[PDB]
RNA sequence: AAAAAUGAUUAA
RNA sequence: UUGACAUUGUGAAGAGACAUAGAGGGUGUAGAAUAAGUGGGAGCUUCGGCGCCAGUGAAAUACCACUACCUUUAUAGUUUC
RNA sequence: GGUGAAAUUCUUGGAUUUAUUGAAGACUAACUACUGCGAAAGCAUUUGCCAAGGACGUUUUCAUUAAUCAAGAACGAAAGUUAGGGGAUCGAAGAUGAUCAGAUACCGUCGUAGUCUUAACCAUAAACUAUGCCGACUAGGGAUCGGGUGGUGUUUUUUUAAUGACCCACUCGGCACCUUACGAGAAAUCAAAGUCUUUGGGUUCUGGGGGGAGUAUGGUCGCAAGGCUGAAACUUAAAGGAAUUG
């Protein structure tokens, strides 16, 4: 009895994308990113910015029809770190807190069978 | 104004660069099944009541 | 000096000695 | 002020009959106008739905299903099987160390021109009262197993076309027969088709879809 | 002198293994030498377990996990205190805990 | 993972 | 090379300009309502309701402002991409 | 986007993020291990074809045909050279934003050559186990890979047959471990680095204080880069190894 959409939480470092779509994913409903809630420019990946974005999607999730959501948590993937960013748990928790119903949580990070030499050179990023 | 009144039930530890912040666990007065970990500046006992301007953030600087 | 950079500097010197002897012969 | 969510028609998503409850979800596109509007923009849509949602049982929590919208009529989107694959967590949990991974792969077509790639995975098993620690296979068992698995997969395809292929794929009986065939070579733990991908499809054939829907 | 009998790696019998990249710095390191760890987590934090369990439509949910294999260069493993440099006799201990 | 260069000669 | 006219006939579907009129505030801080401007200035109405003053701001609020773009809208038509 | 933080960059001419496709080149995750093969360098998607190889089994065959090897050969990572193809990614040079006293460095964003392949060169690496090869003997254990032997053993078939897979006992060969050295060593350590002043199983190569110097010259090879071979004058009281205390 509840309308289902997709969450598609792309929590990288340097930013978090909270981007709700319909079941097919062709159209989008309230793509809000952590960097348009803060102005710190270094807190875009913060859990606070993710929580504000995840409340903004819930605000647009009502009065548009969607009531329950399928969670697709995503890291940067590919040849980058492919571990979720700091804001992923906060975005999902705020979605759960904001009355949106939750089902089918899955990790959809792009994982390669080895391909495409990683950035950084042979000796690494030297700090 | 949505100010949240929370009762501390546990002091997790003394955090901060200089050790000036306390890690505490607080449950809510209106519903005692809404526990959350927060950062407190001043000195705290158990069974003390705090006021939360925003009631949704988890305190970092754990373990 | 690092040994491989002593080696590299010597190789440039031997290049330049070869060219100056090429002017003669 | 535009408010794009004031012009969308709230269509429904209907799965092929080869399942339990046909309800999938809810979908919406845009208003209908001139200049080749969204009557046909609703066609090329793939809806990812979990087979536990399509079969009303928790033991199908993995094995998500791709459905493809084929023909639209009324407030309904008729869909047909477009693919199948495993969830990443199930895959990762199956893949563990001190065991051999066996992967097979076949490009076969059904009775009709539904050419498609069937995958298959297996993992070796420690038999009972085994003091040994790893239980690896001898790489000739691996080739024998991949040969017989390919034979079974091409046996199950090219007869029992896509409707009955799906009706056999859901009860997890293909890999059961694989277990019966391969139990005389090397014992295995997790035998799964793990993926079906559809490569090329023939002319639209409205009648086959309308047979599978309604 | 020689610090470790198995020099710093696990390679006796082949000569060349292959390189992989460190997760932190993307430094090239032989796979047999790289410090490998298996990060298996519940996909939702212990703080959000009760929250999402109450916000879940499906009773008795599975609560999926995330799996990741991490490769570290020696410098990044020490810096992120994964290996934690040991003493002369403690260096020989190969037990995990 | 912010920055941090130098220190004349001899004298168990 | 570019435009126009002629050669030069027959047709349709999305745009878009002219003229009348009704609409319209779109925001960050904050008066007392969600402030798109500049000039004038303390009154008619069953409401003392509002402006004056005193707080409020980058800038006053009643009123005269069919005035100034800007953004929309329904026409008998007339024109173009 | 990216960073400690930023800014170069792109973006209402719709960037980032979605979904459906397509193309291109490279790569072959997880499985992947104190595991395997190869003379070494190296070798990880499936199947087919071609030749090759170790170990094992053997009451098969030859009968010393062998070991190590100046001269002489073959192969030989990466980078690099020439020509064609390819040219996704990453990226010596370079551009450019930071940081800095300066930064023509580290960090960021791009990016030519390269990175891949064919046909040819080159022949060098901390090409390392920094431990030449062949043979015999000397210590106590657990594993593991390949082959073979045996069973008052189990497992899926006929609920009682091979075989496959596990178990136990062995055995040959192999990658290696753990304990202790009885022995050795300057020690670190080493089952060989032992069987060495109680000094001799066979054989090849190399070194003679530190620098000058792997330089000069000659020869030779290379298209070049350079490789191989390789001094002296002069200079100097240490340089160096392992371990101890601070
Ligand atoms: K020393
Ligand atoms: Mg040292
Ligand atoms: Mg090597
Ligand atoms: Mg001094
Ligand atoms: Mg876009
Ligand atoms: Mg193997
Ligand atoms: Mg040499
Ligand atoms: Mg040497
Ligand atoms: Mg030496
Ligand atoms: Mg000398």
């Amino acid at each position: 009895s509840q309308v289902f959409g997709v969450a598609r939480i792309y929590a990288s470092f340097n930013d978090t994308f909270v981007h709700v779509t319909d079941l097919s994913g062709k159209e989008t409903i309230a793509r809000v990113t952590g960097g348009m809630k803060v102005k710190a420019d270094r807190d875009e990946s913060s859990p606070y910015a993710a929580m504000l974005a995840a409340q903004d999607v819930a605000a647009k999730c009502k009065e548009v029809g969607i009531t329950a959501v399928h969670v697709k948590i995503r890291a940067t993937g590919g040849t980058r770190t492919k571990t979720p960013g700091p804001g992923g748990q906060a975005a999902l928790r705020a979605l759960a807190r904001s009355g949106l119903r939750i089902g089918r949580i899955e990790d959809v990070t792009p994982v390669p069978s080895d391909s495409t030499r990683k950035k950084g050179g042979r000796r690494g990023r030297r700090l | 104004t949505p100010v949240t009144l929370a009762k501390v039930i546990k002091v997790l530890g003394r955090t901060g660069s200089r050790g000036g912040v306390t890690q505490v666990r607080v449950e809510f007065l209106e519903d005692t099944s809404r526990t959350i970990v927060r950062n407190v500046k001043g000195p705290v006992r158990e069974n003390d009541i705090l006021v939360l301007m925003e009631s949704e953030r988890e305190a970092r600087r754990l373990r | 000096m690092r040994a491989k950079w002593r080696k590299k500097r010597t190789r440039r010197l031997k290049r330049k000695r070869r060219k100056v002897r090429a002017r003669s012969k | 002020v535009v408010d794009p969510f004031t012009r969308k028609e709230w269509f429904d998503i209907k799965a092929p009959s080869t399942f339990e409850n046909r309800n999938v979800g809810k979908t919406l596109v845009n208003k209908s106008t001139g200049l080749k509007s969204a009557s046909d923009a609703l066609k090329g849509r793939v809806v990812e739905v979990c087979l536990a949602d399509l079969q009303g049982s928790e033991d199908h929590s993995f094995r998500k299903i791709k459905l493809r919208v084929d023909e639209v009529q009324g407030k309904n989107l008729l869909t047909n099987f477009h693919g199948m694959d495993f969830t990443t967590d199930k895959l990762r949990s199956m893949v563990r160390k001190w065991q051999t991974l066996i992967e097979a792969n076949v490009t076969v077509k059904t009775s009709d021109d539904y050419v498609l790639r069937i995958f298959a995975i297996a993992f070796t098993r420690k038999q009972a009262n085994q003091v040994k620690r790893h239980s690896y296979a001898q790489s000739s068992h691996i080739r024998a197993i991949r040969k017989v698995i390919s034979e079974i997969l091409t046996k199950e395809v090219q007869g029992s076309t896509l409707a009955q292929l799906t009706s056999k794929l859901i009860p997890e009986v293909i890999n059961k027969e694989i277990e019966n065939a391969t139990k005389d070579i090397f014992p295995l733990q997790n035998i799964h088709v793990r993926k079906v991908k559809l490569l090329k499809q023939p002319k639209f054939d409205v009648g086959a879809l309308m047979a599978l829907h309604g | 002198p020689k610090k470790r009998a198995s020099n710093g790696r696990n390679k006796k019998g082949r000569g060349h293994v292959k390189p992989v990249r460190c997760v932190n710095c993307s430094k090239s390191i032989p796979k047999d030498k790289a410090i490998k760890r298996m990060a298996i987590r519940n996909i939702v934090e212990a703080a959000a377990v009760r929250d999402l369990s109450e916000a879940s439509v499906y009773p008795e949910y599975a609560l999926p996990k995330t799996y990741n294999k991490l490769h570290y260069c020696v410098s990044c493993a020490i810096h992120a205190r994964i290996v934690r440099v040991r003493s002369r006799e403690d260096r020989k201990n190969r037990a995990p805990p």
